[PDB]
């Protein structure tokens, strides 16, 4: 059962890049979901404004890797993730922006990786909406924090 | 009430 912040800062500029209609892909340190354990990362987009359906959105998705402890490991990848972008105000007045996603094993994305990262990502297009980040105390400090919760065995 | 969805990375 593994946990991982990926503290995306500096995050005002990636924002006016996307403003300006410069991509943003970013990807989170890989993470092991224990040692032995799987390796995986996040994807993150600021999709673009001329990005259609998806316009504004933040994507997020989760990406299977190769981890030192693979052979050792059944595949392919089963369980549960759960993708949250943290509210960074006090608990009482707090409402994270949260999916939960059930691993299916017979995906692309969770097979055994053969390369560095597998290009199959799995997780959500339209994760949430970059005119939501404003509701709420989702940017501190320039800093958004993304935490990835994968309940395995 | 959200689906995931496999996305290819490369398909950019």
């Amino acid at each position: 059962n593994g946990i991982y912040i990926w503290k995306i800062g500096n995050f005002g500029m990636h924002l006016k890049c996307q403003e300006e209609e410069k991509p943003v892909v970013i990807h989170s340190p890989g993470f092991y979901t224990g040692k032995p354990g799987y390796k995986l990362c996040m994807r993150l987009h600021l999709q673009l404004p001329t990005a259609q359906r998806c316009a504004n959105y933040i994507s997020l998705f989760v990406h299977t890797m190769q981890g030192e402890y693979d052979s050792h490991l059944p595949w392919p990848f089963q369980g549960t993730i759960r993708l949250t972008i943290l509210d960074q105000s006090e608990a009482p007045v707090r409402q994270n922006h949260e999916e939960i996603m059930d691993a299916k094993p017979e995906l692309l994305a969770f097979q055994r990786p053969t390369i560095p990262r597998n290009p199959k990502g799995f997780g959500y297009v339209t994760f949430m909406h970059l005119e939501a980040l404003r509701q709420r105390t989702f940017i501190k400090d320039d800093t958004l924090l993304v935490r990835c919760e994968v309940s395995t065995l | 009430s959200q689906s995931p969805t496999e996305d290819d990375e490369n398909e950019s």
